[PDB]
Formats: C-alpha cells, structure tokens, sequence
C-alpha cells in the first residue's frame, strides 16, 4: 500500500496469536511492543530516545504479520507508550520512504 | 527509538 | 528519492544557512532539533518519547530545507538524541511510506 503521513501510520499486526495496533516508525532501530509474553529465552536491553531510556526484554526470531506480510526478527517488550514497528521489520516487508 | 508524540 | 530502511534514514537538512543531519521519522508527530538558536519568540511544549516526557521550545513558521525540498513550519528545539524530521514536515515534502 501507499500510506500518507497526515495522521500517525497505525496498522494492525498479528503476534503470538494476539492482534495489536502498531505504529510504523522509520526513526526506530528496533521493534518495541507493550508488555506481553513471547516464547523462547530473552535477555535484558536498554533502549533510548526522547525522554531517556527504558529497560526491555529482547526476544529473537519472533514471527509477526504486518498488514498480512510475514516478517521475522527481534522484538523488544517493555513499558513503551505505544507499539512500534522499527526498521528491523520494516525492511522485511519492503517498506520504503518516497518523495 | 525515536517515536515522538504531542 | 526512494529511501530504504536497512540503515537509519539520515538526510541533510538546511536551517538558518547551516547544514545538519536529521532522521526522517514517521513515528514522530513533530520535528525536533538539537539545541540551536532560532529567530523570533517561542512557546512551551511538552512532548513524549520512548523514555518519558521532555520540555521543548516551539518555534513556528520556520524555513527548513530537507534533501533540497523547502518546508516552512513548526520546529521544536530541545534535548533530543538526534535531529528528527516529523510528520508535520514530512507531509510538506510529499513523503509517503510504501510497501
């Protein structure tokens, strides 16, 4: 699809069964979701941005569907104000910025 | 991770 | 141009006759630049990011060129980790997300 930027680019994703809303975020290195359980082992990580840092749990090799496009990669879980799809998964669905 | 909101 | 997301979408901008680097950020409502001096009066704004909320200075109707494309709009100044071009100016340059 082509998504204009008049409003926040929110999309439906599917992860670990659950359907969630998430923001397509070209400024994010990583994908970060609100607290949830995911399968497999995890390790702690600190991520930063506006406002400073938060501690998150890092899960690798997680499968996600973004607008029906399957993508696999690392997903971070923690106290993010909003679900964010970052570049690590945006690349997998062939997402580009165009102007 | 540079999400930003008003 | 078409910008892929394997690396951070960092571009050159020009403001007040000076070149700076900035991130094209679809996850940002607003444009936020590192501490610098701008003309005219400012008003207060609170913005939220991954780590919480910060206070920034809001300047309106500011001339800024992004990859050679001219924009005139609101620019926030404060302790951002990186200069970020948000949706308020991405729309001005005709930027869309595509997959």
């Amino acid at each position: 699809p082509q998504i204009t930027l008049w409003k926040r680019p929110l999309v439906t994703i599917k992860i670990g069964g659950q359907l969630k809303e998430a923001l397509l975020d070209t400024g994010a290195d990583d994908t970060v979701l609100e607290e949830m359980n995911l399968p497999g082992r995890w390790k702690p990580k600190m991520i930063g941005g506006i406002g400073g840092f938060i501690k998150v749990r890092q899960y690798d090799q997680i499968l996600i569907e973004i607008c029906g496009h399957k993508a696999i990669g690392t997903v971070l879980v923690g106290p993010t104000p909003v679900n964010i799809i970052g570049r690590n998964l945006l690349t997998q669905i062939g997402c580009t910025l165009n102007f | 991770n540079l999400l930003q909101k008003k």
